[PDB]
């Protein structure tokens, strides 16, 4: 009865993700499987993923740097603010991509409140920081959330009881809280790295040249077609399948 | 050792007005009354993760009141002992050390043994049963050898099998070690056997303070009372125990009960008003126990008649109202109070 | 001690999310308010949020239509691929935008899978239908996953003791589960709209030109610089605002 | 009504091997044994949530082991009331109603009457207590008027000040609606009090069946009489009640002990084994009860020794092994079992 629909329903929207993801791969190492063989050399492309791979882990080691701490704090503290400091953590992932890198721009580009001030330092536009930043701000978030449900799991009388034992707040943190938190906060990293890998929009506008995976795949796609473009996506996704699933 | 020096602390749930409580050196003190939420927060205060509102808290002597865990020095036991799941048992005792930068393994191995956890110093917290848990929890707790040792519900929460002897295990450190013992339970029985004193607290409120013998057998009105009213409980030593029958002595008089101790035991008997009986004379029953002694006490209630009677032995018998009338209310009628071995419950 | 340290990168994440959001609106409300009001009545910008809004609300009766009954399925049952249909639904959160679309493309495109056979009916690329399907791929595991949680919520006695009170299983569902998972369906409608709303990368490909919102602000940008580009980058993120905040 | 023929159904952690059971109309069923996971599941197998592997399943004589819930047309109150949380209690009566399509507001004004709720008909499900809430649920599921109610842990779980009323209140329904009802428990003094008969019931596995006479007094080896043995619960009748003090009639002794109840209460008195005693005489002690009779068996056990006396009322007796020495173990002994009024614990 009503298990049917639903269960019909849910076949789609399953196809749907799976054949449209399936359907690009398979064009590829169908009617031009050679196209790929011309991507994997071609360094326009592996500058572009290497590049990915590059901003990313360094978006994370910032998440982790920050998010982190976040979590343990979020997760043991009630101060009056905590609804909206929790909310803006939670918003990037609702601020269109665009916006985001106008709004970056305004801070870290050339003639911003960041950006302006540190023009002899370091360069953030069309540069390597600006991409980093620009990841940072959209993937930061899952890190955080994540990190935070990883120290909720631990409870507090481990802490307490490793207190009383003669350990300070930071060695029982580093000795307990910490590696029991691991598993939460390794993977949280990952989905990080892999939301900031993906990440277009909100970087093309701060720093759209040092073209990262993404951006390429449209350029190609705009100039030499379909083509030359799909190669390309398909060389992306073997790669986020390769590390989401090396890990989760 | 411990000293709560008029406390006071305010949570959602639970409030702590005034308290005042000396814990002397080596003394077994036990707070009773409080559930849960209040127990355990009672004694974090103490181990000092909440600072009061008002008050003071000193330790060996010490302010401690504004410090921290780490500096108060103290051997901790939650309920459910919160060993670490990522280190072997060993690597737990050794916690302790590392922390406060000790070098003797002989402390470690021999604090092992004192707990018998040898044989399991390598398995993995996860597959050791609550007492193997609770050893290694006293083990590591108990390294970096401090004087006061503080416990929340201990005991309650085990299978009756190891209460007997888990008691044995604590009341052995509580000397070995020459250790300062304060004891949290809802267990007024749990408080009785193991307890030097008794600080009876309700809802966050000190209400008696005392010595067993004072708490049960001269409560404070109404709240006390009602808390442990009429109950038997008889502190003895067994005399003689040939076959699992058991005598045992209290006071001056001779009880026949049943159980496997041996001779030398100190022992605790419970014995219900309802299973006592009171005749004019002793006549040959199958009852194995049957004192004489005068009423002392009276008390008319519903359909029974709750009475007072000394045999050497203060018993709280209980009567239907109807006996009561039938014999003598009379407060001092000679009396025996005959009660069935297999009702007398022997403890250790 | 410890707390400090953590609560000191904690107050940053907050800044810096907070500040950048904020950043882009002071400039506009400072450097040149009346931007704004050229904007407000500017077509071009009108027609690119109504469009966002309304290719939105679209996907997202897609999304409750699919990612509903693909939650009560989820939550309720137990079957050999829960692992693998349950992954896929999670996956279009790190296909990186761009691919997406790509990818998309290889289906909905005038010659892909679907695109191609179904030209005499509707028509997909740089048109409507484009945009509504792109945002879907994107946004669906939201309301998915939220009317999991939501039925889960639910638990299952109340509907075992509807039957038996003589109620088939969809009235069962219909009068008790559903009524009682709204709270649950309702956040993830709108979470839902929101994450559409916001999607270039994946739209941009197959649907550039209905200009939806986020791409404009995009177009602008390049051509006529950030002057044009931050009035509707703000105009846009207050429409978010109005719309997160008269519901979370 | 309910017919159970060769079940067998396969989870995780239950096992329904060959069940077989006839409930005849109107008789009041109790399954004993079953611990949560299994009771709850039996249940819902025979409301129809799970589809055998092996079996039917025959209600009113019809075979539904494949059909659907709202076929099946039962009652069924899980032990935590399923109470719809977004309809005033009214509106959850009227569920049922709407569900089969029927008209009559006379049959939920008086469904609510007959469960004393018409005070609460317009409160939120949240609102109310146990009780309360239980009741409004045995209301909406019985308002369709259904012949067979099947019932999962009602008692157990309640308030011991609920339990006795509570179980009237069921009793009540059982006759006032003519029902058919099965109840599983884990309690046995629950299953005695409301069985027309017990099915025993141990890891899903069924063990022997029959009125609670026959189960108790009568056990199957082993598993059975390990599960209820010596206990002792005599259905008596209050022939007098002045002033708290009852007087209960049991077979063709009397028995005296205490409690509120009116005259003519069929009513259940416990006493334990170490709660009587055995003289060869009875003399006038504060003892109310003391009757006359034989041994019958004499169990040597451990320390104790068990021993079955005939006293025109069975009565399983407790002694330590010594004073069955020091009397006769003689099964046929002239006997007198006295045991102490205020000791006998009454039940209705």
């Amino acid at each position: 009865p009503l298990t049917f629909v639903f269960s019909f329903l849910l076949l789609v929207l399953f196809l749907f993700i799976f054949l449209t993801l399936s359907n690009m791969i398979f064009e590829q190492i169908t009617e031009d499987f050679s196209g790929l063989v011309k991507a994997a050399g071609n360094r326009s492309v592996i500058s572009s993923i290497f590049l990915s791979l590059y901003a990313g882990f360094l978006a994370t080691l910032l998440a982790l740097l920050l998010g982190a701490p976040t979590g343990y704090i979020l997760a043991r503290f009630d101060f009056p603010g905590k609804r909206l400091v929790e909310s803006i953590i939670d918003v990037p992932v609702v601020v269109p991509h665009t916006v985001a890198g106008i709004a970056l721009l305004t801070v870290f580009g050339s003639r911003g409140l960041i950006g302006e001030p540190l023009e002899s330092y370091i360069q953030f536009r069309d540069a390597l920081p600006g991409i980093v930043v620009a990841m940072l701000f959209v993937s930061m978030p899952y890190l955080a959330n994540s990190a935070r449900e990883g120290f909720k799991s631990v409870d507090p009388r481990l802490e307490n009881a490793a207190r009383s034992l003669g350990a300070p707040l930071w060695k029982a943190f580093f000795f307990v809280t910490l590696p029991l938190s691991a598993r939460y906060l390794l993977i949280g990293s990952v989905m990080t790295w892999a939301r900031a890998i993906s990440e277009f929009g909100a970087v093309v506008i701060l720093a759209y040249y040092p073209m990262v995976g993404p951006t390429l795949i449209y350029d190609r796609f705009i100039s030499y077609g379909l083509s030359a473009s799909r190669p390309i996506a398909v060389l992306l996704i073997l790669v986020t399948l390769s590390i989401f699933l090396v890990i989760r | 050792m411990i000293e709560i020096e008029s406390l006071s602390r305010k949570w959602k749930n639970f409030s702590l007005d005034n308290l005042s409580l000396k814990v002397e050196s080596g003394e077994y003190f036990v707070i009773l009354g409080p559930t849960g939420a209040g127990k355990t927060l009672f004694l974090e205060l103490i181990a000092g993760f909440h600072v009061p509102d008002s008050g003071r808290i000193l330790l060996d002597g010490k302010d401690v009141t504004d410090l921290s865990p780490e500096k108060h020095d103290i051997a901790f036991v939650y309920q459910n002992y919160s060993l670490f799941p990522h280190m072997n048992v060993k690597k737990n005792l050794e916690f302790g050390m590392r922390m406060k930068k000790i070098k003797d393994p002989k402390r470690v191995l021999d604090t092992a043994r004192d707990l018998k956890i040898e044989h399991l110093l390598d398995r993995n917290p996860l597959t050791l049963s609550g007492g193997e848990q609770q050893r290694v929890a006293l083990a590591r707790a108990l390294v970096t050898n401090p004087k006061i040792l503080l416990l929340d519900e201990p005991l309650s929460a085990l299978d009756p099998r190891t209460q007997e002897n888990a008691r044995e295990m604590l009341s052995v450190l509580h000397k070995k070690n020459k250790l300062t013992v304060l004891h949290i339970t809802h267990d007024q029985t749990e408080a009785r056997i193991m307890a030097d004193r008794i600080a009876v607290v309700m809802d966050g409120k000190l209400i008696q303070v005392g010595k067993p013998e004072e708490i049960f057998e001269k409560p404070v009105e109404g709240r006390v009372a009602s808390f442990v009213g009429f109950e038997n409980v008889l502190k003895g030593r067994v005399i003689s125990a040939e076959q699992g029958l058991l005598r045992i002595r209290v006071g001056e008089v001779v009880i026949d009960a049943a159980g496997d101790m041996e001779v030398g035991d100190q022992v605790y008997a419970f014995l219900r008003p309802e299973n006592i009986a009171l005749s004019k004379s002793s006549t040959q029953s199958s009852i194995r126990n049957s004192l004489q002694g005068r009423v002392t006490e009276a008390w008319v209630l519903g359909a029974l008649v709750r009475v007072k009677v000394d045999c050497g032995v203060p018993l709280n018998v209980l009567i239907t109202r109807r006996s009561a009338e039938e014999m003598e209310l009379s407060p001092g009628v000679q009396i025996y109070a005959r009660f069935k071995a297999s009702s007398v419950h022997v403890l250790r």
